């Protein structure tokens, strides 16, 4: 009952006293305000354009420009569920609606075709199994806004239209993408499931605890930041049930493996592998239950405020079990993880006179070679003095201190990335059931947009992907939307909402671009950081308005900057130091040869040559395009996540930060095209079968369009509310939802008529008897009356006294 | 709305019968208005009968044969279900699309939605129509729909 | 009305007509009524003679008796009517049902007709034996 709608619905009873206020659209209005973004004001003085208001907030006075004022919606629209229904669609109204709901506990709000999700920063009782039970098969307009309706609506469209769907969850770092991705998958897994190691559903869910252990790590913005992107496809069979699932990963930040910045951590897997949560494993990995003991993970923080590294390690172990992993594969992974931990502890020194580099004990290199399945002596040899071959030769040569710390770092980075990708394949192996697949629902969760005090390649790459996804949204929400109208013969004058990021995207992606210059300079044996900065400034400085010389530092303690990039979500100062190196990853075939033939099964697999790499940017640029295209083949459903404030605090709203997010996101624009265009569209085939019942009148097959025309015509639908396409019928916002209501009113009526027919049959059955019982009762009442009149007749009361003696 | 000859008298007949069963006195209780029309062949929804004057419980108001005639002609023109309307309603409750609906669902639809029939009526309409559910416990609603529409005395 | 029946009506009339004047009066009724217990009083006596158009001779006597004794049904027709309200043919009706039928349906019995009808009807365990009551009605016993 109502109880489950605690943090989902609007009381409206107590909120009925919130829509019953003294309002006046001529008096009350929104006025810009440094603090709260917009302040509720009440107009007073008049002066051509110099309008003088009174800010209700602090009962103060202020004079604003008649052009800075914004219309305020009446109380009637408080905490409105779908913002596209407000009377005034302006940045202030949208801000107030979300803020109002946010403070009430309502974190989900619809805005035309997409959904808005504000991070709650605390657990809400809205994801139980009971809530899931109330959202199944529901229409968005029929039940409160919830991430679940988006998932369901996605499922409904997939079976109805027979087309793949994709849920794109966008947002800045920490806005709540991953959290929402989880619930969407959990929801589909509990309404689409079919009839040691668990079932498929269970496995889809357990796939999360492990990838996150290896792919997430504390960050200034997120204590559980996702340092890799993932596209997960859930497959469906004929009967509309789950039949498999695959996962795809994108750009796993390898720098974090051997380095961390202040107040930041290495991947979670490292701290839980040293949590002594499972003692019987310390001797399998050979580690001391002390994280602050290893240099590869003790550079920053060791513990996270809301992360219990212990229980988390237990859940990880369990996940691996439910995932169908043997005790071997499972321990195989755990070991290679510790191998890296130890790699950081290996010590080296520069030989006495020949200032070069040599071993310095072997306790650590021994533990390493042990877990990895090789010879500790064959290891240090390949690190201290390699034999660079040429075609089929060898050139033995030693190295110095930094040359060696890099080769070891490189070995850690390679083993980890190589193992993460193995973890994914293995997981897909499990989720790949050979059931029949017809359609899929894809969920995308990339690493959100972010700005650190120091931004390098990592951030360029990430913000790039976000740039390109925001563009996939406006192209789809503003350009295709309109191309579609025109293509259907609909008279439509094109509108330009000003949502195009090609400039910044082409600056990075195209041949002119940064990544192209970077890719070019990895082919030059002696390219330098300075050389790169030149080619960049040469083709873009003062030459492109998106490329800009680093402005004046606007934050406490921020590292070197070589150029700023005007991204959709903000301007970012990048440092191009070490990029040439980070882009192309050196493959020391001396060590890949060793690890190649390792007694260790996993490591042996992780390192296989073949039979008889490009740069990272090239790989990323291609992969991103391969995916961006696959998404055009689907029907996107967008969820826009939003981070409330910068304190990870519940209920606190930073008006300027939210506004900034609503702006670059294009929320306002999205709501406008929804009310300016025809968001609803239905192929005539589907329209017929769903609404013929709204006018059974006809029906003496008949083509779909004609039938669709008779129904709308006969329904007296204002010709302005819809358009007959050449294939689909388009509806204004709000329309198709009332037809759904009528169609339900109709169904409830037809049902009540069938019930009256039953009531009428029960009676008509008892008719014969009723009239035959009228005969019976008239006879009974008549003969009882005679009997009475007689027994009480003076005369009879005499004929009986004499009768005896006759 | 122009009652023929048979109709005008079948109503008089049916009127007296119901008049007799609540105390022959030229009156019929308003709570039996709907029931009287059902006897005539009309299948009025309870919403209609309340409209044309029908009461909610016995004893509130009686009706002379005069005030009756209008009500009958009022319910006379309301909408009556058609096979197609009924079959489209039932189809929204059948997933497999084979023409089968759980026996539990049937009782659900009939007693939970619309103007809810009591469990007693649902049982009785099922015994009368001889609705047989099979082993899996399903029923072919098309068959049930046809029976209900055919009336108590088919052939 | 049978012949053996008429024969009993005569002897009866012969015994009621004291003064042997061929006609029955208020003096004869009283006289023979007193020898059997209780003189319907002059109050009621008038009414008795008020039930005959004119003189009260054997012709009238036997006439007023047929009126008030003919126009009934066979013990099998009443038995049948009661059976129409007993589907489970258990031969009995629940007391509350048959009292309801009689009092608030058809030609409603007034409160008085109810008391007299039930002051002597067959009823045990809430069951109203309509068969034994049918017999009783046909005044044979
Ligand atoms: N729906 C939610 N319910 C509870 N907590 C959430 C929710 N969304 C976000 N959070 C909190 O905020 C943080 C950011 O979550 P997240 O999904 O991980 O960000 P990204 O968008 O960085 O994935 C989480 O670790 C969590 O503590
Ligand atoms: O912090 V998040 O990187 O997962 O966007
Ligand atoms: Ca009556
Ligand atoms: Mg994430
Ligand atoms: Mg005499």
């Amino acid at each position: 009952s109502d109880p489950d709608f605690q943090y989902l619905a609007v009381d409206r009873k107590k909120l009925m006293k919130e829509q019953t206020a003294a309002f006046d659209g001529k008096k009350n209005c929104w006025v810009p305000d440094e603090k709260e973004g917009f302040a509720s004001a009440e107009i007073q003085s008049s002066k051509g354009d110099e309008i003088t208001v009174k800010i209700v907030a602090d009962s103060s006075t202020r004079t604003v420009k008649k052009d800075d004022i914004q219309s305020m919606n009446p109380p009637k629209f408080e905490k409105l569920e779908d913002m596209a229904n407000m009377t005034y669609l302006n940045e202030a109204s949208v801000l107030y609606n979300l803020r109002s709901r946010y403070t009430s506990g309502l974190i989900y709000t619809y805005s035309g075709l997409f959904c808005i999700a504000v991070n709650p920063y605390r657990r809400l009782p809205i994801y139980t199994d009971s809530v899931i039970a109330k959202y199944r098969g529901k229409r968005k307009t029929e039940i409160p806004p919830h991430l679940f309706s988006v998932a369901d609506n996605a499922y409904q469209n997939m079976v109805t239209d027979r087309e793949n769907q994709s849920c794109l969850i966008t947002g800045e770092s920490g806005a709540g993408k991953t959290e929402n991705t989880k619930k969407v998958i959990m929801y589909l897994a509990k309404v689409a499931c079919a009839v040691k190691e668990g079932s498929l559903e269970d496995q889809i869910i357990q796939a999360n605890p492990v990838l996150e252990a290896y792919g997430n790590a504390k960050t200034t913005r997120n204590n559980n930041s996702s340092r890799f992107g993932k596209f997960i496809r859930i497959h469906f069979g004929p009967t509309g049930k789950i039949a498999g699932a695959d996962i795809e990963t994108y750009l796993l930040e390898k720098s974090r493996v051997t380095y961390q910045q202040s107040a930041e951590r290495n991947y979670h897997i490292f701290y839980q592998i040293c949590s002594n949560a499972i003692p019987e494993l310390n001797d399998v990995m050979l580690v001391t239950p002390d994280s602050g003991l290893y240099s590869f993970i003790n550079q920053g923080c060791l513990t996270v405020d809301n992360i219990d590294d212990v229980e988390e390690f237990k859940l990880c172990d369990e996940a691996f079990d439910i995932l169908g992993f043997t005790k071997e594969e499972k321990q195989s992974m755990f070991k290679c993880t510790a191998s890296i931990l130890h790699m950081g502890e290996m010590k080296f020194k520069q030989r006495p006179r020949e200032e070069q580099a040599e071993s310095d004990g072997t306790a650590e290199a021994e533990k390493v070679a042990f877990l990895c399945g090789i010879n500790a002596g064959d290891l240090l040899k390949a690190l201290l003095k390699p034999k660079v071959k040429v075609g089929t030769e060898m050139v033995t040569k030693g190295q110095n201190m930094n040359q060696v710390v890099n080769s070891v770092g490189a070995l850690a980075k390679s083993l980890y990335d190589r193992m993460f990708n193995w973890l994914v394949r293995r997981v897909n192996k499990t989720l790949d059931t050979k059931a029949k697949r017809n359609y899929y629902i894809g969920v995308l969760d990339i690493a959100g947009f972010e700005i650190f005090d120091f931004n390098s390649f990592e951030q360029l790459c990430i913000n790039y992907t976000n740039e390109r996804l925001q563009q996939f949204f406006n192209h789809h929400m503003f350009i295709l939307e309109q191309e579609e109208y025109k293509k259907e013969g609909i008279a439509w004058e094109f509108i330009d909402f000003g949502m195009d990021l090609q400039m910044c995207i082409d600056l990075i992606e195209k041949p002119m671009g940064i990544l192209s210059i970077l890719e070019e300079e990895c082919m030059f044996p002696k390219a330098d950081d300075k050389s790169f900065q030149d080619k960049l400034y040469q083709n873009h400085m003062g030459k492109n308005r998106m490329f800009t010389k680093p402005g004046k530092p606007t934050r406490p303690n921020q590292g070197p900057a070589h150029f700023e990039l005007h991204h959709y979500a903000g301007n970012v100062p990048y440092s191009i130091t070490g990029w040439l190196e980070k882009n192309k990853d050196p493959i020391n075939e001396n060590v890949v040869a060793l690890l190649g033939a390792s007694k260790e099964p996993l490591v042996a697999e992780l390192f296989k040559a073949p039979e008889e790499f490009q740069t990272i940017s090239a790989v990323h640029r291609e992969s991103l395009n391969k995916l961006m295209k696959n998404l055009y083949s689907t029907h996107p459903h967008f969820v826009r996540c939003i981070i409330p404030n910068e304190l990870k605090q519940p209920g606190l709203v930073d008006a300027e930060l939210v506004l900034h997010q609503l702006q670059c996101n294009g929320v306002l624009e999205g709501i406008r095209i929804c009310r300016k265009g025809f968001p609803s569209r239905l192929i005539y085939s589907e329209f017929k079968q769903r609404y013929s019942i709204l006018a059974p009148n006809a029906i003496p097959f008949v083509d779909g369009k004609t039938v669709s025309e008779k129904i709308l015509a006969g329904l007296q639908m204002d010709p302005a509310e819809y358009r007959l396409g050449t294939t689909k019928v388009f509806f204004k916002a709000g329309v198709l939802g009332n037809l759904e209501e009528m169609r339900d009113e109709r169904l409830s009526k037809i049902i009540s008529m069938f019930q009256a027919h039953i009531r009428g049959y029960l009676i008509r059955k008892a008719y014969k008897k009723l009239q035959d019982q009228r005969i019976g009762l008239s006879v009974i009442q008549r003969n009882i009356r005679k009997w009475l009149v007689l027994r009480n007749w003076q005369w009879w009361k005499l004929y009986s006294k004499v009768k005896p003696l006759l | 709305p122009k009652l023929s000859q048979d109709e005008i008298d079948d109503l008089k007949d049916v009127f007296e019968l119901f008049d007799f069963w609540d105390g022959r006195d030229g009156a019929v209780d308003a709570f039996k208005l709907g029931d009287v029309c059902r006897c005539l062949g009309i299948n009025p929804r309870n919403e209609d009968v309340f409209a044309v004057g029908g009461t909610h419980k016995m004893g509130e108001k009686s009706l002379p044969f005069e005030e009756f005639l209008p009500a009958y002609e009022g319910l006379m023109d309301c909408e009556q279900g058609t096979f197609a309307d009924y079959m489209e309603a039932f189809k929204t409750f059948d997933r497999e699309g084979q023409g089968f609906i759980s026996g539990a669902e049937l009782r659900h639809v009939l007693t939970a939605l619309g103007e809810r029939l009591s469990d007693e009526d649902v049982d009785e309409i099922i015994k009368l129509t001889d609705l047989q559910e099979d082993l899996e416990g399903n029923v072919k609603y098309e068959d049930f729909v046809k029976k209900v529409m055919a009336g108590p005395y088919p052939d | 009305l049978p012949q053996k029946q008429i024969q009993e009506m005569k002897e009866a009339f012969s015994m009621i007509d004291v003064d042997r004047d061929g006609f029955v009066s208020k003096e004869d009724i009283k006289a023979i009524s007193e020898q059997l217990g209780r003189a319907p009083d002059d109050k009621e006596l008038t009414a008795m003679l008020k039930e005959a158009p004119g003189p009260l001779n054997f012709t009238m006597f036997l006439s007023i008796f047929s009126d008030k004794l003919s126009g009934t049904d066979s013990e099998e027709t009443i038995r049948n009517a009661f059976a129409m309200f007993d589907e489970q043919e258990t031969k009995k009706l629940n007391i509350e049902y048959i009292k309801d039928l009689l009092e608030n349906m058809g030609d409603n019995f007034n409160k008085d007709e109810m008391r007299m009808t039930f002051k002597e009807a067959p009823v045990e365990g809430g069951k109203f034996d309509y068969v034994k009551f049918t017999a009783m009605i046909k005044g044979s016993g």
